[PDB]
């Protein structure tokens, strides 16, 4: 929700299967006993889908690979040679 | 004290501890989501020992 | 439907289904964003 609120709308990940849960939901509250098994296969059910909806967003949608790898070349120094020639020419700036 | 042996139970007590503690490994044992919790018969639709 | 016949059972089933809250903003919002 939060990130629709300043996603453009971006259906919810189950879209229309949500109000299916809320029918098994209402299916749990006309049960007669509270099955944690029921419940939690339906949560998990809802997790599943949205979980994969999110890294099919963030893998192809957001490339978090991307974002990795910069990461990756900056913060962890993958461009070790880059880095070296960086050290090497700002060493004058940055031993003081 | 030996005394704590259920009669009714004593025929079967043997085979009900070595099931308690094998249901109590099982649930106890980091399983992975084993598909043989069938949605199907739910232990709450298993009718009860009673 | 809402509450507008007797016999009808889905007039409501969004009602129990939903909240009052998001029942309404479900079915305020979507005219009145498609108006705007």
């Amino acid at each position: 929700e939060n990130q629709n609120v300043n996603l453009t709308r971006k259906g919810s990940i189950l879209k229309n299967q949500e109000d299916t849960f809320a029918a098994e939901l209402h299916r749990l509250k006309q049960q007669p006993l509270f099955s944690l098994v029921d419940f939690e296969q339906v949560v998990d059910r809802i997790r599943s889908t949205v979980a994969e909806h999110l890294w099919k967003l963030m893998v192809e949608e957001s490339d978090l690979l991307g974002q990795l790898k910069i990461i990756k070349d900056f913060y962890l120094l993958g461009r070790g040679e880059l880095f070296q020639a960086f050290i090497d020419t700002a060493q004058h700036m940055l031993k003081t | 004290r030996q005394h704590t042996m259920v009669s009714f139970l004593k025929p079967v007590l043997k085979q009900i501890i070595m099931a308690g503690k094998s249901m109590q490994l099982l649930k106890n044992l980091q399983c992975a989501e084993s598909t043989t919790c069938q949605a199907g018969a739910r232990d709450a639709e298993r009718k009860s020992l009673y | 439907p809402q509450v507008q016949s007797a016999a009808d059972e889905t007039a409501v089933q969004l009602s129990e289904l939903l909240t009052l809250p998001v029942l309404m903003k479900r079915s305020i919002t979507a005219p009145l964003a498609a108006h705007i």
